[PDB]
């Protein structure tokens, strides 16, 4: 029973690891927006 | 946070009621009752059950990955030092076991 | 011991000290040396005395220092460098801690003061193993670490030795003390020469190891531990006398035999870089130790001390103690001048 | 043999957990090369993925690799599913 | 202020250290290296090392400190010292949080100070990694690696710590 | 809001006790064939309040500091084991919770070691030391244990022992390890027929409680997280009922005798099975899954 | 460098002092050589954490495992040094002035 | 050292996917096969590239492909995906196998109104290749040039002259 329930789990988790690897490429790009977007600011503050 | 807010409740609670169990009582101001090299001796057994411990447990802190490992896709190498780590773990007992380390007779 | 568990023993001492040899990594470097004193510590004991234990605590302490500090040395490497090869370390702070380490390791003057105590108290084959065996990890990271040693610590470590370990054995009537002081005096000749030639380094050591091992293996065939007691075999083994003789001739670097051989090499590579005072200062220095073993051979092989009447017992029994490859020992001790250019192989 | 039988015999007779605990461990330390299913262990680590699956730049000449995730081409579950 | 609170933790631990430093009877001595180990584990915690953090109180809390108490308690005394009773032991005491104190004034006064290495007193969290959303923990992910790659370094501490047992046996055995 | 909750943990953890007291007298009474408390409220539900006042007023040393560190240091780590337990959300959600229980459990063996030391009597001192080799040797068994169970769970998490027993009990795989963990668990917390206070009593619901959870684990329904509230808080009941069960029915061990019984029988036996559970999903193909 | 770490070097130079700076227990002495390991151990994973260098992160482990092996080694010492004086103190181990 | 170059706010604009982390959960896996051919072009180019600016104009197109998915979504299916999602939100570990009539509700809306089909297991995670325009980074980490090797040793070993020619000896 443990073997068949933890290979139904194996399952569940690559699915849940399916939605993350669908999702990062659009969490990467905000990402980088935010990054340079922080820099670009501090670099304003810097040069006052 | 919330893990330092849960253990300075835990032994602030327990301080104070250590403080006042210490306290409470001399609230009866009870009348005063007047009652007036290193080793314990220490036997070499109590001693060997100690550090056999310690040997032990350090061995047990290299086996506690051992959930982790599993997930390798070298599994036949983790399953092979696994195994390796614990029979050693029972190598060190079996050499205690024959040479009369686990005994109390004396 | 059980005679099965005293030879896992000594693999062990053999390991650790081989963990460091191949290894490239300075976690296992920082291993194998505790290894190493992990399993070295029993063979110290092995008779039970409070002065085995007195040698075994103090060896404990010194080696336990040791090695903090040098995984601090190799923390602070790591920090700088952000890599845990075996090479020059990457900063002069982490240089003088792991110089300090080894030399401490290696019982170099002024870190030499567990040396005389420690020998004294351990069995002569222990002894054998403390002065011999335990000095080829310490040095083979000496030799890959060398570009990056500060010279003045080196050198400054190297005369400190070759006085301290002169004038210590002066004053000495134990052999197990003045094996001690000699081992420390010819220490400092093998990290003199380090940052100039590596490989006359490696030369001292293996002939260093080859006469300690012939001295160390002639005092347990007659279970000699005190001058007085060594001036009996002249009366027991007369073999015996002429060998620790030449021995004991050679370990003084007198030419034609083999312990001339690397303070010959070691002022030739000093002298190439034009440092001719060090040489010629170490050269005369090292006369103390010629004085104090000259004083060895007089009582042992050119006069005759007083016997005692139940010597005479003695001379019925034959010597059955294992000796192992004393003729061989002795043979390369004294007889290798003629060979010196096949120290090449050592490159 | 029957020299041996009667050693086991004695054992199990005298010293009961340490015969369970022989046994445990052996096969423990022998099953896992007789099992057919240590494979899909390996398969089932190998299948997992924690990072993400960096594409390969188009060339022209990877006709195995496929344009799209819903593409037949390219390594499948489908035996992990019944699995 | 709790945006330092590595830095006020990496205080406590010097003071703990000084603490069984001065060297006072062997009883508080293992009381503050307990609360040293402790505060140590603290600030492993705050720098993503939740595993080796726990790995401190696991086995060097509560594996070697409490079997040098158990050795202390039977070979040491038995009776302690007021704490800071004994001349030497208080003269150190104070000596250390001295320089402890005036290590802290200065760098945190000046943003920095230079003993040996140069120290930068702008924080700890200045360093601090700007990038991950993995779904693992990179320390677990090293630390279980040890059974795959580290085949070599099982070996030799397997070894070690057999011989380890080996050797006790025989050193208190007494013949 | 989160300091009600820590509230709302400790209190009731005292008062769980306090009625623990009780439930032995009573337990213990009836089978040896008489009542216990019956007198001092009805059905004797006022004796812990009785003994509480009683103690607290009573009239009450070699180290006058570890006089006291010894009662917080077992009262405040009884207490900080309770903060990562799934009852079914924990107070404190860790990833490594398991973990950190082993951990802090391992301290508890100081304040046996300083209340030993601060007694001021050699014979006392003694006494400490007995017990404190008793409970490492004993921890020993219960961390190799939690590990072979922890490899069908996949993590340290303990919410995680939730779901790994979603469709069945790991009694029925473990059974083998689950008897020698509750054993050790009484030999962990010094009870009978290991008997060679509040802080004491805490540990021993604490104890039963983290066995129902690794053992005997309870279906989690998000909607009605209450129903598993009273499924897990039933099944820990009467796994600290046993205990008062099996004090009644047995006697002590002599002490080299529970030491044998440790490095003799459960450490050789807890080792293979170690070496059984990390064979047998690899063998099975049932690895489960690391997150 | 970052200011944690002049505390943690700082730790370990109050130990390195302490360890030889001896009073006369053996055991505190002792308690010396296991701060300087307890601070080793924090430098060293602070740096391996901090730098993300995953495969050392079970650097740290290994350096607890040895040291902690290393201490049993030197309690044992110290237990036999009880024996024979009924004290730990470093001053009963002089006999090998001579 | 030269001057650290950061496009300009107006540069880094964009209209934001302003959508809770188990709305995107709920969408991820036809959100997948939807988006696959903007969303594996903006990561070749960041791995590529190694430089989150040189891949600013690729990430404004997975913006602009992610909105317009959850446009298609809330023209034809909204209530089947608000009632799907709202269930995702309720979980701490937002688990899919608590969802599983909801998540059907949901795919069939998708598969009729839309022709949406939903990955099979292990198809996302799947190394797919992308056509691209954009040159190959020929020097991505703007290396300087490498030091020259030595000179290779080279020729037949003759025996050394004279042999050791050490001090006196004539081998
Ligand atoms: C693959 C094979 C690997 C070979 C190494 C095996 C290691 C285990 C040793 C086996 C053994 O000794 O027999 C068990 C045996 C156990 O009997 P026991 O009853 O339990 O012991 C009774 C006492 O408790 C103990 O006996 P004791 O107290 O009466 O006296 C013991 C003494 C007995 O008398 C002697 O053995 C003295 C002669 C040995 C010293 C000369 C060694 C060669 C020097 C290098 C130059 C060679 C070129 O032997 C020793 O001292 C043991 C250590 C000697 C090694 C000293 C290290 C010298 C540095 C070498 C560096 C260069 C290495 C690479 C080359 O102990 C012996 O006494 C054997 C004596 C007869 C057999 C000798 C075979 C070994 C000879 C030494 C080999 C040298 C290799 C380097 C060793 C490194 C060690 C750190
Ligand atoms: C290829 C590797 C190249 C090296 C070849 C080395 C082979 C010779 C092995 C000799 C040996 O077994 O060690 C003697 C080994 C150690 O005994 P030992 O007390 O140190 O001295 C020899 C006994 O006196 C001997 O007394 P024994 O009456 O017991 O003689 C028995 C021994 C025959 O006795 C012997 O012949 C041992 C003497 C041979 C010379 C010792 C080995 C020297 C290795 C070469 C060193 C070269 C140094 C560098 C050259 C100078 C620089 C260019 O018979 C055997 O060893 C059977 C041969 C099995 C191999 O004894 C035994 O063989 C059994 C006892
Ligand atoms: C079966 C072997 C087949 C065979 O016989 O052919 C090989 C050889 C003859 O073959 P070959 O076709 O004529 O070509 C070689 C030429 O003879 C010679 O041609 P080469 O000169 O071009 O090659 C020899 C060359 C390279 O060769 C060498 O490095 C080694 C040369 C020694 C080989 C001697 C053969 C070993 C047997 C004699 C051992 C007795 C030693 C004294 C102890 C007496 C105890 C009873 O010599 C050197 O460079 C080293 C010069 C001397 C180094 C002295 C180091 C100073 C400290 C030691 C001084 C102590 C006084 C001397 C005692 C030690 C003996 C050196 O056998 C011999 O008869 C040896 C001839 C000796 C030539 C030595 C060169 C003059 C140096 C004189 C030193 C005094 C020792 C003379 C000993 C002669 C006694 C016989
Ligand atoms: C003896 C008394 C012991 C009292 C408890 C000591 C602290 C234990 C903290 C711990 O390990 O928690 C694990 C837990 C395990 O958590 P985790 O590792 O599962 O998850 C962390 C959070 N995530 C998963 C999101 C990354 O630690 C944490 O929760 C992380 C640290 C939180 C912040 C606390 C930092 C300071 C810790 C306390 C310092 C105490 C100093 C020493 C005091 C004196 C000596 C006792
Ligand atoms: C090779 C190239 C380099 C050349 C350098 C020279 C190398 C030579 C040294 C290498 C090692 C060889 C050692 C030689 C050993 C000689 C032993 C010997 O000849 O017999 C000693 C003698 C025998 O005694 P006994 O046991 O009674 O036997 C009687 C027989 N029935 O015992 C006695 O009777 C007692 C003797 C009294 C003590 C006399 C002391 C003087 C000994 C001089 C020889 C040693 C010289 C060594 C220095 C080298 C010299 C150049
Ligand atoms: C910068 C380095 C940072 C670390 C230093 C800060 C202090 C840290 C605590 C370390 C304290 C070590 C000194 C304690 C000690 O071990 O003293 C030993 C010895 C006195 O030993 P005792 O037997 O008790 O008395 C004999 C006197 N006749 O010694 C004595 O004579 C007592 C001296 C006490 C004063 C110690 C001064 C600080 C130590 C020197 C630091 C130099 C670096
Ligand atoms: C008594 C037995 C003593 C212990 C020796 C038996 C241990 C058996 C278990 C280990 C066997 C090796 C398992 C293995 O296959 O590991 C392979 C490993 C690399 O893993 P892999 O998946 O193949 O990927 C390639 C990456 N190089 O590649 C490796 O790293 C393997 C290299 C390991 C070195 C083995 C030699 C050990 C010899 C020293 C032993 C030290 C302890 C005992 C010393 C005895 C006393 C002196
Ligand atoms: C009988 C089966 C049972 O316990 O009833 C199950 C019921 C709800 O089912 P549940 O166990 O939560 O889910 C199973 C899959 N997870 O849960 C319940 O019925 C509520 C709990 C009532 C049953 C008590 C649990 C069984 C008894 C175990 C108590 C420990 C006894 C220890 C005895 C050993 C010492 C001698
Ligand atoms: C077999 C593999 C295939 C499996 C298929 C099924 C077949 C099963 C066959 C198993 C046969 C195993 C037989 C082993 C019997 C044990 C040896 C023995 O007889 O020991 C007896 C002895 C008793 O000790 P004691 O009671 O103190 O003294 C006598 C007082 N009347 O005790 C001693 O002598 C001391 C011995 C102690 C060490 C034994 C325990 C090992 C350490 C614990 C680890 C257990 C796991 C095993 C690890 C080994 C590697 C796998």
């Amino acid at each position: 029973s443990m073997m068949k329930w933890n290979r139904e789990r194996r399952r569940l988790q690559i699915e849940d690891f399916e939605a993350r690897i669908a999702l990062m490429p659009l969490l990467q790009a905000e990402k980088d927006r935010r990054v340079l977007q922080m820099l670009r600011e501090n670099l304003e503050e810097e040069a006052t | 946070m919330n893990l330092m807010l849960a253990l300075l409740t835990n032994f602030t609670l327990a301080t104070l009621l250590v403080i006042i169990a210490f306290w409470l009582p001399q609230l009866n101001v009870y009348s005063e009752k007047t009652s007036p090299s290193a080793r314990l001796p220490f036997s070499m057994k109590f001693f060997l059950v100690a550090i056999t411990f310690l040997l032990f447990d350090l061995e047990i802190a290299l086996l506690l990955p051992l959930p982790w490992a599993s997930q390798t896709a070298n599994l036949n190498t983790m399953l092979t030092m696994a195994l390796f780590l614990i029979i050693l773990l029972a190598v060190s007992l079996a050499y205690e076991w024959t040479q009369k380390g686990l005994e109390w007779t004396e | 011991m059980n005679p099965i568990i005293f030879i896992i023993i000594l693999l062990t001492i053999m390991l650790g000290t081989i963990i460091v040899m191949i290894s490239s990594h300075w976690l296992l470097v920082w291993i194998g040396f505790e290894m190493n004193m992990l399993a070295i510590i029993p063979i110290m004991m092995k008779n039970h005395n409070p002065r085995a234990t007195e040698a075994s605590t103090k060896y404990f302490l010194t080696q336990s220092t040791a090695s903090m500090l040098l995984m601090m040395a190799v923390i602070i490497n790591l920090m700088f460098s952000g890599q845990w090869t075996v090479m020059k370390l990457f900063n002069p702070m982490a240089s003088m801690l792991m110089t300090m380490a080894l030399a401490m390791k290696l019982g170099m003057a002024p870190f030499h003061f567990w040396v005389p105590e420690v020998t004294q108290g351990i069995p002569l084959s222990s002894g054998l193993i403390l002065l011999t065996w335990q000095k080829l990890a310490p040095m083979s990271v000496l030799y890959q670490i060398f570009p990056s040693i500060n010279l003045n610590l080196i050198l400054t470590l190297s005369v400190l030795s070759i006085l301290i370990g002169g004038w210590g054995g002066l004053n000495q009537t134990q052999l197990r003390k003045i094996m001690a002081y000699s081992s420390i005096a010819h220490m400092g000749w093998m990290t003199a020469v380090l940052p100039y030639n590596p490989t006359m380094t490696l030369l001292n050591l293996i002939i260093y190891i080859i006469m300690t091992s012939t001295m160390f293996t002639m005092f347990m065939a007659n279970s000699t531990t005190t001058t007085l007691s060594l001036s009996h075999t002249w009366n027991k083994t007369p073999i015996m006398t002429v060998l620790i003789l030449a021995t004991l001739l050679s370990m003084g670097g007198l030419p034609p035999l083999s312990g001339f051989m690397p303070k010959w090499m070691i002022i030739q590579e000093m002298t190439k870089n034009n440092s001719i005072i060090l040489p010629t200062f170490m050269a005369i220095t090292a006369l103390l130790n010629l004085y104090f073993y000259m004083r060895l051979t007089y009582s042992t092989t050119l006069t005759m001390f007083p016997s005692t009447n139940n010597m005479k017992m003695k001379w019925q029994f034959p010597l059955m103690k294992k000796m192992t490859f004393l003729p061989t020992m002795v043979v390369l001790s004294t007889m290798m001048l003629p060979l010196t250019p096949m120290l090449s192989v050592l490159e | 043999a029957e020299r041996v039988a009667a050693f086991l015999k004695n054992v199990w007779a005298k010293e009961p957990v340490l015969v369970a605990s022989f046994a445990i461990a052996g096969l423990a330390v022998i099953l896992p090369t007789l099992s057919p299913y240590t494979k899909y262990s390996l398969m089932i680590n190998r299948a997992t993925p924690y990072n993400y699956p960096v594409p390969l730049r188009d060339d022209g000449n990877m006709p195995d690799v496929p344009s799209h995730p819903q593409d037949p081409q390219g390594p499948s579950l489908e035996w992990l599913k019944r699995l | 202020m709790m945006l330092y609170i590595v830095f006020i933790l990496s205080v406590i631990f010097v003071m703990g250290f000084v603490g069984f430093s001065s060297k006072p009877s062997p009883i508080y001595g293992g009381l503050g290296l307990i609360v040293s180990g402790g505060v140590g584990c603290g600030i492993v915690l705050n720098f993503g090392g939740s595993f080796l953090g726990l790995m401190v109180f696991l086995i060097y809390l509560g594996g070697m400190m409490v079997v040098f108490g158990y050795t202390t308690a039977m070979a040491t005394e038995q009776y302690p010292e007021i704490w800071l009773s004994n001349k030497a032991v208080l003269g150190a005491f104070v000596t250390g949080l001295l320089m402890e104190f005036f290590m802290v004034y200065y760098v945190l006064k000046d943003k920095e100070v230079e003993v040996v290495f140069e120290f930068n007193g702008l924080g700890d969290w200045v360093i601090y990694d700007t990038g991950d959303s993995g779904f693992f923990s990179e320390e677990a992910m090293g630390i279980a690696a040890l059974y795959s790659y580290g085949t070599w370094l099982v070996i030799v501490t397997g070894w070690s710590l057999l011989i380890g047992v080996v050797v006790i046996m025989e050193i208190t055995r007494g013949n | 809001m989160f300091m009600i909750n820590i509230l709302m943990l400790i209190i009731p953890i005292l008062l769980a006790v306090a009625f623990l007291t009780l439930v032995e007298r009573k337990v213990l009474g009836y089978m040896q064939l008489r009542k216990g408390p019956n007198v001092v409220g009805p059905y004797g539900l006022l004796q812990p309040i009785a003994d509480a006042i009683k103690l607290f007023i009573k009239e009450p040393t070699s180290s006058a500091s570890m006089f006291i560190l010894a009662p917080i240091m077992a009262l405040g780590l009884a207490l900080t084991m309770w903060i990562p337990l799934p009852m079914p959300y924990p107070l404190i959600n860790m990833n490594l919770g398991v973990l950190f229980m082993l951990a802090m459990s391992s301290l508890a063996v100081y304040s046996i070691l300083w209340s030993g030391w601060a007694s001021n009597s050699k014979y006392a001192l003694i006494g400490a030391l007995r017990a404190v080799a008793q409970t490492i040797s004993y921890e020993v068994t219960l961390a190799i244990i939690l590990l072979s169970v922890l490899l069908m769970s996949g993590s340290f998490t303990l919410s995680t022992l939730i779901t790994t027993q979603e469709q069945m009990w790991l009694i029925l795989p473990a059974w083998p390890l689950a008897m020698m963990w509750f054993i050790s668990t009484l030999a962990e917390t010094n009870r009978a027929p290991f008997d060679l206070f509040m802080a004491e009593y805490a540990n021993i619901i604490m104890m039963n409680i983290f066995t129902a959870i690794l053992f005997l684990g309870t279906s989690h329904n998000p909607h009605m997280p209450e129903l598993y509230t009273i499924n897990f808080t039933i099944k820990s009941l009467l796994l600290t009922m046993s205990f008062l069960w099996i004090r009644a029915s047995y006697p002590r061990f002599r002490y080299d005798q529970l030491m044998h019984l440790l490095w003799k029988n459960f450490l050789p036996l807890t080792l293979a099975l170690c070496m059984w559970h990390v064979s047998l999903p690899i063998l099975t193909s049932g690895i489960p899954p690391q997150t | 460098m970052s200011m944690v770490y002049m505390n943690i070097m700082m730790a370990f130079t109050v130990s390195l002092v302490g360890l030889l700076m001896y009073r006369s227990h053996l055991m505190s002495s002792l308690l010396c050589l296991e701060g300087m390991m307890l601070s080793l151990f924090v430098m060293a994973a602070l740096t391996i954490l901090n730098s993300h260098f995953t495969l050392a992160s079970m650097m740290p482990i290994i350096l607890l495992v040895f040291a902690a092996c290393e201490a049993a080694l030197g309690l044992s010492l110290l237990v036999m040094v009880s024996n024979t004086y009924g004290t730990d103190y470093v001053q009963n181990l002089n006999l090998l002035q001579c | 050292p030269g001057i650290v170059e950061l496009p300009s706010l107006e540069d880094l604009k964009v209209q934001e996917v302003k959508v809770s982390s188990s709305v995107l959960k709920a969408a991820a896996h036809h959100y997948g096969a939807q988006c696959d051919k903007p969303n594996k072009e903006f990561m070749l180019c960041r791995w590529e590239e190694k430089d989150p600016r040189r891949c600013l104009e690729e990430g404004k197109l997975v913006n602009q492909c992610a909105l317009e998915f959850f446009r298609q979504i809330k023209r034809h299916c909204a209530e089947p995906f608000t009632e799907y999602w709202t269930c995702i939100d309720y979980s701490g570990l937002q688990l899919f196998r608590r969802c599983r009539k909801q998540q059907a509700q949901f795919d069939e809306c998708v598969l009729d109104k839309l022709g949406w089909v939903r990955p099979d297991l292990g198809d996302l995670s799947k190394v797919t290749k992308v056509k691209t325009d954009r040159p190959l980074p020929e020097n991505p980490y703007h290396s300087r040039a490498r030091p020259e090797p030595n000179p290779e040793v080279e020729g037949d070993l003759k025996p050394a002259r004279h042999g050791s020619r050490l001090f006196f000896w004539t081998m």
